[PDB]
């Protein structure tokens, strides 16, 4: 169901990548792989990813401006019951990564490792 | 699993 070395979980296939990229570069990277940055929209996926990696990795969450809503790459706003997992940030930290079970806003132009998602 | 993957040179 998944390309070689992509991990089969729930609906989807997950790829992990240790290239130090900005959020936008990471978005493009996933797009180049016919995939998207991760949507961490429930407790199950939090635990799956947490069990698998301890390194900071970008996810597909960003906001247009510090006073606008956080959205996933699919256009959806972050779910109510996932706010527990989102730490607060400063202004002009408009992109988020996942680290050891929580999501953290940071500078979009900082570089981090990443992971991508596509359908099986 | 994902973090310590050591890959051979080509
Ligand atoms: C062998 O590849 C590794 C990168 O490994 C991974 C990664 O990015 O973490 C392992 C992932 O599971 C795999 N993901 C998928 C979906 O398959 C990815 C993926 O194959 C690539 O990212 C796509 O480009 O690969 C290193 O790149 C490694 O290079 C060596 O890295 C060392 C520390 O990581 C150190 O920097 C070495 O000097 C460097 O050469 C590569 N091995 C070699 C010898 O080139």
């Amino acid at each position: 169901p998944c390309d070689t070395n992509w991990r089969y979980y729930g609906d989807s296939c997950y790829g992990f990548f240790r290239h130090n990229l900005t959020w936008e570069e990471s978005k493009q990277y996933c797009t180049d792989m016919n995939a998207t940055l991760l949507k961490i929209d429930n407790r199950n996926i939090v635990e799956y990813i947490k069990a698998r990696t301890h390194l900071i990795r970008w996810v597909g969450l960003s906001r247009q401006k510090s006073n606008e809503v956080w959205k996933w790459e699919d256009g959806s706003v972050i779910s109510e019951n996932m706010f527990e997992f989102l730490e607060d940030g400063k202004g002009n930290m408009n992109c988020a990564y996942f680290h050891n079970g929580k999501m953290h806003p940071t500078f979009c132009e900082n570089k981090h490792y990443l992971m991508c998602e596509r359908k099986a | 699993a994902e973090d310590d993957v050591v890959t051979p040179g080509c």
